[PDB]
RNA sequence: GCGACCCCAGGUCAGGCGGGACUACCCGCUGAGUUUAAGCAUAUAAAUAAGCGGAGGAGAAGAAACUUACAAGGAUUCCCC
RNA sequence: CCUGCGACGGACCGGGCCCAAGUCCCCUGGAAAGGGGCGCCUGGGAGGGUGAGAGCCCCGUCCGGCCCGGACCCUGUCG
RNA sequence: ACAGGCGAGAGACCGAUAGCGAACAAGUACCGCGAGGGAAAGAUGAAAAGGACUUUGAAAAGAGAGUCAAAAGUGCUUGA
RNA sequence: AGGAGGGCGCGGCGGCCGCUGCAAAACCCGGGGCGCGAGCCCGGGCGGAGCGGCCGUCGGUGCAGAUCUUGGUGGUAGUAGCAAAUAUUCAAAUGAGAACUUUGAAGGCCGAAGAGGAGAAAGGUUCCAUGUGAACGGCACUUGCACAUGGGUAAGCCGAUCCUAAGGGACGGGGUAACCCCGGCAGAUAGCGCACGCGCCCCGAAAGGGAAUCGGGUUAAGAUUUCCCGAGCC
RNA sequence: CGACUCUCGGCAACGGAUAUCUCGGCUCUCGCAUCGAUGAAGAACGUAGCGAAAUGCGAUACCUGGUGUGAAUUGCAGAAUCCGUGAACCAUCGAGUCUUUGAACGCAAGUUGCGCCCGAGGGGCCGAGGGCACGCCUGCCUGGGCGUCACG
């Protein structure tokens, strides 16, 4: 519930929410299988709730991950592309030539000119 | 005439834009003529219809009468108005459904995004 | 065969319907040809949009003997009884053509 | 025989399920599927049949990975930072 | 059998919760074109091949 | 025995690369017969179908151990002839 | 004889917002979007929707304007 | 160059036995041990306003009645 | 047989001239006509939204046949037929309805290498309860192996699982354009006990081999050893 | 007069042609270049208050988050929300989650079967969670052989 609210509280608060919820979303699915007619809609408003929680804790987490390892970063915290696009050169790379060649670039570049 | 190449003139394609739309394309296509007061008041010609508006049906059986839009079924792309009915063959009362391009919006519920909707659309139809 | 016509010869005993080239791309061919043209223009907005300059030289073999047409490159005897560096000559928009000789 | 009363043996199975492809084609005995050759690393597949190429290909089944890659081109795989907040 | 792979014992319960009648108030949708399952088995016809 | 090298072995050693999928186009191999010849064997079908592999947004080719016989031309590719 | 850094635009690609004019009178019809009368827009009379052949009921179309975001090459003036 | 993929535009093309096999929960139902084979099936009405109630009948239904411009009465436009 | 000319009809495209909610197309009619004819024109009806004629041009353009394709429908015809496995009867109940359901009584059959009681394959909910619109159960049904809604399968000891059989796969190596085909061809064999010592892969049997359970009770439906009671074992 | 058969018309049947349509097909043209051991395509099983399929998603399961728009979704019912950090079976995407598998990778496989290692957290025990395939490259560690030597 307002997940603005939810990233203001600390970690132990977190979990503290989360463990209420999944305490309230077990009572009520004893009261499915039991009888009700106004507390089936509170399944699906807790189960978000639940959801709305672990992704607040993820996104700290990894936030938090990512502050500290900025050496080798985590598999899973690598940037992810396509596999192609991570096996190819960097610009550097792509971008070095030879000094037969650097040095035709400096003494003979293509000029401006025109035809009068 | 039509120019730009990247719009279709296709009847097939148009026909399955239009009945295969989202619901927030809907609120754009369900919109309503604003009465002559409103028109000269707010210097806008429509508006999309809103629940809460107070509108008059100005063609069909219903034409003349007046009511609140109780209703916006998008998925039928018909508006309820309030006190529009009509009665089954067991006697109850069923609404009677109809399409926004045949009333005109008399008063607008205005929250503070219709305000700033009516900006927008006054100052191209203002210059 | 029947009647007094020429003897036929269709080359078509292969499968020749799966290797049918229409050209009904040919006006859009036409408009992609106009468009990388204004698009190479404005890449080079001074230079000349005809390319480098060329040589005059003769057709070869006897039918076009008497012929001039544009050639290749200009060759390094005459961008040098012109006073031209080789090597300056491209980057100026003259094309050269080591391969040809001046008999 | 030959006939309704040898059809009445049908106790043993030629194939059962398969791992790979969820067909009743892999042969037990020979310990491989006969639409997609499971224990093979590629996949069997035909060019003298057209159909039963495309009753198996991509766009048959749902995409989790792929129908996602247009979406991430589009963006140019930013996989950066996150819209300005409101 | 009684004796049952875990695997097609899996399988057979998902067969035997898709025949069920579709719910009466799916036919009273918008735009609603289904009439019936158009896919239920009865055990003694149409064999499922396990 | 201490050492230098060579060849090789074992590692859940540190960091990395590969395998599969897709078919319209493209690169490599392998390879028929129906058919036509009014029979049929060379020939044709066809350096095609099928079969086994390899890529890309294009691929392949490409800067003369090339043509010609001319007053000679001057990488590759594609179109017309 | 010849030989880096930045600032501000352009051009290329995408996204959004706004952008003309009757629902006037009569008749028939369940319904006018039909017929008759009187009018208006048009660089917009492509198309579509709406209770029957709708330029002016609605979305759009035309001519434009405004804003946001990429691409890090290519290029136009400055230091 | 491009009968694939993603995204656009158009047509002297077809109009539900046509056009792709598939206009629809179609490579689906179903068939074969298997490799494989492979359909049929679109259209109420502007709006469900989808026929209350009386009576007969075990029921299904009928006869009155009601809605609609129209019964067009849920495989329902027309209907050889 | 064959050729040719001039016409009739179908669907588009470019043009021209029109019709239609005061009712278009299609369809129907012992309606009226025109044309030798292909055909056309009008009338009445149904139907409820589009259609026509002329010039030019174009085409997936005209059906009685093809044991032609797909769909629909006749006569045959209320006909052929529903005849193996000995067999039913009475009273009552229920129900709208009973030759066929239930109870009781009687008469018979299977005759224990059964028409009895339980399993392996195979099936997959058919098992049990309650209810019943139609369909189906080739007569019928109140009834169900149908249909609808629910319920139901409990293990340290029963099995799988463990071992190997015929056999299958397979590291290295060998062949092969590759797919793939070869396991004795020996390759530092990838490890085991207490630094020291030794050193001749997996899959494949719910009938083969094999750790350990008995009696009594219990449900609508389980337990022929799983739940309960008691008593043991590995 | 009647029955039967045949025939003509009217009405009713049977059947689904014709006509008018069409969120489909087919053909042509254009633009773009993006799958996978960071686990793809494909396969299975789950997932909603009422769902079987199709569509969607993955134990965060017809969805979480961000941004945009700006008051719905609806077959029924209940909840939430409205001059708002704010409805939606809305759009879009940068943050997340993502079961069993599959090139599929501890060994297998008609088996949810058979192993080994580390390990938060509460000597030993119980752990949540996670590793252990093959080929190859650079570097590294531990080694083997009088193969080539040098000095002892
Ligand atoms: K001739
Ligand atoms: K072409
Ligand atoms: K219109
Ligand atoms: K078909
Ligand atoms: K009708
Ligand atoms: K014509
Ligand atoms: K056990
Ligand atoms: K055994
Ligand atoms: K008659
Ligand atoms: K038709
Ligand atoms: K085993
Ligand atoms: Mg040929
Ligand atoms: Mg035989
Ligand atoms: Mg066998
Ligand atoms: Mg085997
Ligand atoms: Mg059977
Ligand atoms: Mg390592
Ligand atoms: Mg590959
Ligand atoms: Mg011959
Ligand atoms: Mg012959
Ligand atoms: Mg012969
Ligand atoms: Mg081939
Ligand atoms: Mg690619
Ligand atoms: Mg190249
Ligand atoms: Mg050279
Ligand atoms: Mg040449
Ligand atoms: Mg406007
Ligand atoms: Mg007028
Ligand atoms: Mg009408
Ligand atoms: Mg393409
Ligand atoms: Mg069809
Ligand atoms: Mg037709
Ligand atoms: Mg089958
Ligand atoms: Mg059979
Ligand atoms: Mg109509
Ligand atoms: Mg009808
Ligand atoms: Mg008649
Ligand atoms: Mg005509
Ligand atoms: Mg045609
Ligand atoms: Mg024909
Ligand atoms: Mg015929
Ligand atoms: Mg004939
Ligand atoms: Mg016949
Ligand atoms: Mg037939
Ligand atoms: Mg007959
Ligand atoms: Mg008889
Ligand atoms: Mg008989
Ligand atoms: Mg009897
Ligand atoms: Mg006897
Ligand atoms: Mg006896
Ligand atoms: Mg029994
Ligand atoms: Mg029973
Ligand atoms: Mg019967
Ligand atoms: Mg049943
Ligand atoms: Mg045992
Ligand atoms: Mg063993
Ligand atoms: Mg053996
Ligand atoms: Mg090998
Ligand atoms: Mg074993
Ligand atoms: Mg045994
Ligand atoms: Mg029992
Ligand atoms: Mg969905
Ligand atoms: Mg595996
Ligand atoms: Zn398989």
């Amino acid at each position: 519930v307002k997940a603005g609210e939810l990233w203001n509280k600390s970690k132990d608060d977190l979990t503290k929410q989360l463990a209420e919820l999944k305490t309230e979303l077990g009572q009520l699915r004893i009261q499915k299988v039991a009888s009700s007619g106004s507390k089936l809609n509170r399944i699906h408003d807790i189960r978000k709730s639940i959801a709305r929680v672990l992704t607040v804790i993820n996104a700290k987490q990894r936030a938090q991950l990512r502050l500290f390892y900025k050496k080798y970063a985590p598999l899973d915290l690598r940037a992810k592309q396509t596999r192609a696009i991570r096996r190819r050169l960097s610009p550097d790379e792509k971008s070095r030539v030879l000094e037969k060649t650097k040095k035709r670039t400096v003494h003979f570049p293509q000029r401006k000119f025109a035809i009068k | 005439m039509k120019r730009n190449p990247r719009v279709t003139s296709s009847r097939r394609k148009c026909r399955k834009a239009h009945f295969t739309a989202p619901s927030s394309v809907r609120r754009v296509l369900m919109s309503a003529a604003l009465s002559s007061e409103l028109r000269h008041k707010y210097n806008v010609r429509s508006i999309p219809i809103r629940k809460d508006d107070e509108v008059q049906v100005v063609r069909g059986t219903y034409k003349g009468r007046e009511g609140k839009v109780v209703q916006v079924y998008r998925r039928r792309w018909v508006i309820h108005v309030e006190r529009i009915t009509r009665e089954k063959v067991n006697g109850s009362t069923v609404n009677v459904g109809i399409h926004p391009s045949k009333v005109i919006v008399t008063k607008l519920k205005l929250d503070k995004d219709r305000k700033a909707l009516l900006d927008r659309k006054a100052r191209g139809r203002a210059a | 065969v029947k009647h007094n016509n020429v003897i036929p010869n269709g080359h078509f005993k292969k499968h020749w319907q799966n290797y049918v080239k229409t050209w009904f791309n040919q006006p859009a061919r036409k408009q992609r040809r106009r468009i990388a043209r204004q698009k190479n223009a404005v890449k080079i907005f001074p230079r000349p949009t005809s390319g480098p300059l060329r040589p005059i030289v003769q057709c070869q073999t006897r039918k076009y003997n008497m012929k001039a047409r544009a050639g290749r490159g200009f060759t390094l005897e005459e961008l040098k009884s012109a006073g031209i560096p080789k090597k300056l000559a491209p980057t100026i928009g003259i094309s050269v053509d080591h391969r040809r000789k001046n008999r | 025989t030959k006939g309704t009363g040898s059809f009445g043996k049908r106790r043993n199975k030629t194939h059962t399920l398969c791992i790979r492809c969820g067909r009743r084609s892999f042969h037990l005995q020979k310990s491989t599927c006969s639409s997609c050759g499971y224990p093979a690393a590629r996949i069997r597949k035909y060019n003298w049949s057209v159909k039963a190429i495309r009753r198996k290909t991509t766009g048959t089944g749902r995409m989790r990975y792929m129908r996602h890659v247009p979406r991430r081109f589009k963006s140019n795989f930013r996989e950066g930072t996150e819209a300005a907040p409101r | 059998p009684s004796h049952k792979t875990f695997r097609i014992k899996q399988k057979l319960a998902k067969k035997q919760r898709q025949n069920r009648p579709i719910p009466y108030w799916i036919r009273m949708r918008t735009d609603n074109t289904i009439r019936y399952n158009a896919k239920r088995r009865h055990w003694r016809r149409t064999k499922l091949g396990f």
